């Protein structure tokens, strides 16, 4: 229960420890220091905000593997639930839903989505647009099916 | 139907002067999990917080119920009555606007 | 050019045909049910309007049509040697006692001359109608929307009609099309007139939703129109349970809308729609054979195939190694009738008349069928306890049905029919990156015009100062880009004199700020409180 | 017992709240943090 043991400072050496294990690049690793320095002034509880930001960028920088492997999405949160020694996975998801709207009015994430080209983009411009030709996920998609196919049929023969 | 008064007042002096029930680290860590939910939910909806004194209070209430049960140690479900005692005191000591906390504590009720 | 002038006119498929044979055929079942209730409503008023011979015979007959939609039209009998006219009075035509009389006398008078083959428009015509038009008079009053009218006008109106009761060649009849709440109506009027009303009252209910005699009917006629050629998934039908429960007045027009739009979705994207008639087996292609593979019940049965048959040489051969046996593996399961349709029709007529139960919803009856909760469905009457074994059906986990089904697995008709309106607007203005992809290099380093203040518009107080908001707005704009932007164009001359001015940046901000907050008034986001002062405004739009 | 639906029923039950209530008191007593 380290996340609920609040009011402790994560120094410049401390925060880069928290992101080099989750494989963050240098672009965001300075930005986490940059926006903690933004939020070291107006904070309420330092443990909750520092973890809520690191999950959604790893949701957006690893989505070339996350959309291509669904199993690693539990892997990245549980390895922090062991690192932060949390209660369960109930409270950690309550953080990442919270601060996501709290960072939606800022600048850099609107860059970090369109800089990383990561998203998928043409789905959202067809989901929010209300397209009849949008993907209906009663199906498994052809790529993930082929990922399922080549894994199983080579396991078969 | 109830326990008579003389046997009850003799049982008070008999249990308060002979036993000292401790706690064993086998599965007690689960209450530190539920306190971890229960502390955090008091910040987002409520205004008053929950501290380590409430954890000391529920351990004292659970060992008091184990003292009244005359056991060798505190059981696993004595903490359930202890967390019920702390929820209907702390939640009831606030406004009507902590009403969502009446159903949020219903999962452990 | 002309857009400031108002209303200027100007004078500038193998798949879809199989929809066309299905759509209208369904709609013949729709409108034929629509005229049934149309003949129902027209019947039950007509017999009840007549044959009521009271003994005092100095009272009008009143009719309260509770639950009625203020649009219920009425026809009348011919009933020769007496004209029978209809007058309608819309609350828009109810300003006073005076014009409620005067327009209404006008409306019957032209109706009187047209059947007859200078006068004054008041009750003078009512007594002389025997002499002015020969035959006698029986008028009827279609009060359309009765609860919006100031009732003291209505109460003073009916006392004026009370004076017409002494001529004996005229008969009065009142139709009160309330929306609801009969107890509200006896509160508003004068009690001396309720005792005038209470002579021969009839509280006929007219509701589109009355014990679901048509709601369960129109969904039933939907099921046979799509019988055996499709399915209806569980997450689809609960949407039809939840959302149709939010509209009490007209379910029946809404169930036509959300079902037919759902059918429009299936024909527009699904390639296997052509195969619902087995004559179209010649249209088969490898592209059709490729897209059949990603069906979830297809691949899951293959996972069921390997574990059941640990010899997989047969299962590998019937995979894409062959193609003739591969489609023959598909058309084995092609003609699946799925008798959940017929089992519904088996049990629907049963409890309708065997146990004779009417308070039931066939859609959740179909939904509890889809999970197996039919046993926990019939419990609410405890009348199928002698019949729960013969009306029993376990829903089988059918195969290949995911190609012939309807479900909101994509959230489409959730979005395009019931849109989260101020949610989707507010999501469009905080993010703006998932809507928009020389001068575009400025766009990669500067937000669009409407959205850039919106992040500070969230971060502003309840009532805000105009200028300090602009002062905060000038913070978000960096200086070097604008002078790079204002000096981008050498061709124009009139802009370039402004471009060389040393105060151009602070002038171009207030120009651009007064194009955005100028454009936040037609959206109603910000209201200009206390006009001709406009130093502070009010923001009503909150995130939720 | 009125005909209106469930979300409309809660729509009525919120409208009666500002009978005797004023904007000076309501935002304090209904925080997320006789007439």
């Amino acid at each position: 229960s380290l996340l609920v043991k609040k009011y402790c400072k994560m120094t410049t050496e401390e925060i880069i420890r928290l992101c080099n294990d989750f494989e963050l690049p240098r672009e965001v690793a300075y930005k986490i220091v940059d926006e903690y320095n933004i939020n070291a002034s107006r904070l309420v509880c330092p443990w909750q905000l520092v973890c809520g930001l690191v999950l959604n960028c790893t949701f957006i920088v690893f989505n070339e593997r996350r959309r291509k492997d669904p199993r690693i999405d539990h892997f990245i949160v549980s390895k922090m639930c062991s690192l932060m020694l949390t209660s369960k996975v109930d409270d950690v998801i309550e953080c990442v839903k919270l601060v996501k709207e709290l960072i939606i009015g800022e600048k850099w994430f609107r860059d970090l989505q369109i800089r990383y080209d990561d998203f998928r983009y043409d789905e959202i411009i067809f989901r929010k647009l209300g397209s009849m030709l949008q993907t209906t996920n009663i199906l498994v998609t052809d790529d993930q099916y082929n990922i399922w196919k080549k894994r199983i049929e080579m396991d078969l023969a | 139907s109830p326990i008579p008064q003389e046997l009850l007042m003799k049982y008070i002096h008999y249990a308060r002067t002979k036993i000292y029930p401790k706690l064993h680290q086998m599965d007690m860590d689960k209450v530190s999990r539920v306190y971890a939910d229960l502390r955090r939910e008091s910040i987002s909806t409520g205004s008053f917080p929950i501290t380590v004194r409430h954890l000391e209070s529920i351990l004292r209430i659970a060992e008091s119920f184990a003292k009244m049960r005359l056991s060798e140690f505190v059981s696993s479900y004595d903490l359930d009555r202890a967390i019920k005692v702390v929820v209907d005191s702390f939640v009831d000591a606030q406004k009507v606007s902590v009403r969502r906390q009446l159903r949020r504590s219903f999962a452990i009720y | 050019a002309d857009a400031q002038r108002s209303h200027y006119t100007v004078y500038p498929e193998k798949r879809w045909e199989l929809y066309h044979q299905l759509h209208s055929h369904f709609h013949d079942q729709v409108d034929h049910i629509i005229d049934n209730i149309e003949a129902d409503l027209k019947a039950e008023i007509s017999d009840l309007l007549y044959s009521e011979t009271t003994q005092k015979r100095r009272c009008f007959n009143t009719i309260f049509l509770l639950g009625s939609d203020s649009t219920t039209k009425i026809e009348l009998k011919d009933e020769s040697s007496r004209y029978n006219v209809l007058i309608e009075l819309t609350p828009k035509e109810s300003p006073n006692v005076r014009m409620m009389l005067r327009r209404s006398m006008y409306k019957l008078y032209s109706a009187a001359d047209a059947e007859e083959h200078d006068v004054s428009y008041d009750l003078s015509l009512v007594e002389n109608f025997k002499r002015l038009f020969g035959k006698d008079l029986a008028m009827v009053f279609n009060f359309k929307d009765v609860d919006s009218i100031n009732f003291n006008t209505l109460d003073n109106f009916i006392i004026l009609l009370k004076s017409a009761f002494k001529y004996d060649h005229v008969k009065i009849s009142l139709i009160f099309n309330i929306n609801t709440n009969l107890s509200n109506i006896e509160k508003n009027l004068r009690q001396s007139t309720i005792r005038l009303l209470k002579r021969n009252y009839h509280k006929l209910d007219v509701s589109s939703n009355k014990g679901f005699k048509y709601g369960n009917q129109i969904f039933q006629s939907f099921l046979d129109t799509v019988d055996g050629k499709l399915n209806l998934s569980d997450r689809f039908v609960e949407f039809i349970l939840s959302k149709m429960a939010n509209n009490t007045n007209h379910n029946l027009q809404l169930l036509t809308k959300m079902l037919d739009y759902s059918l429009m979705s299936y024909f527009f994207q699904n390639a296997f729609s052509v195969f619902i008639d087995p004559v179209n087996v010649d249209f088969l292609n490898d592209d059709y054979l490729k897209i059949l593979s990603r069906c979830p019940t297809f691949m899951f049965f293959v996972e069921g195939l390997i574990k059941q048959h640990a010899p997989a040489d047969e299962i590998l051969s019937l995979l894409t190694n062959k193609n003739r046996g591969l489609e023959e593996f598909f058309v084995e399961f092609l003609v699946r009738e799925n008798p959940i349709n017929g089992h519904a029709k088996f049990v629907a007529r049963f409890l309708e008349e065997e146990l004779n139960i009417t308070n039931f919803n066939l859609i959740e009856l179909y939904h509890n069928l889809l999970i197996g909760k039919l046993d926990s469905y019939l419990d609410r009457w405890s009348a199928c306890k002698e019949y729960k074994d013969r009306l029993h059906f376990e829903p089988i986990d059918t195969i290949f049905q995911e190609l012939f089904t309807l479900d909101n697995r994509s959230g489409l008709l959730t979005q395009s029919i019931f849109p989260s309106y101020k949610s989707n607007i507010e999501d469009n203005l905080l993010s703006w990156e998932q809507v928009l992809p020389l001068s575009g290099d400025l766009d990669k380093i500067m937000a669009p015009v409407l959205g850039q203040l919106f992040k500070l518009y969230r971060e502003a107080n309840m009532t805000i100062n105009i200028y300090d908001f602009y002062i905060a707005f000038r913070e978000t704009l960096p200086k070097e880009e604008i002078l790079n932007f204002i000096r981008k164009d050498p061709s124009n001359t009139k802009l370039l004199e402004l471009a060389e001015t040393p105060d151009a940046f602070d002038k171009v901000a207030l120009i651009l700020f007064m194009q955005a907050i100028f454009a936040f008034e037609n959206m109603g986001l910000i209201k200009f409180q206390s006009t001709k002062s406009y130093d502070l405004v009010e923001k009503c739009v909150w995130r939720g | 017992t009125y005909d209106l639906s469930i979300i409309s029923k809660y729509l009525l039950i919120a409208s009666y709240i500002c009978s005797y209530l004023e904007p000076r008191y309501d935002a304090s007593i209904f925080s997320r943090k006789n007439p």
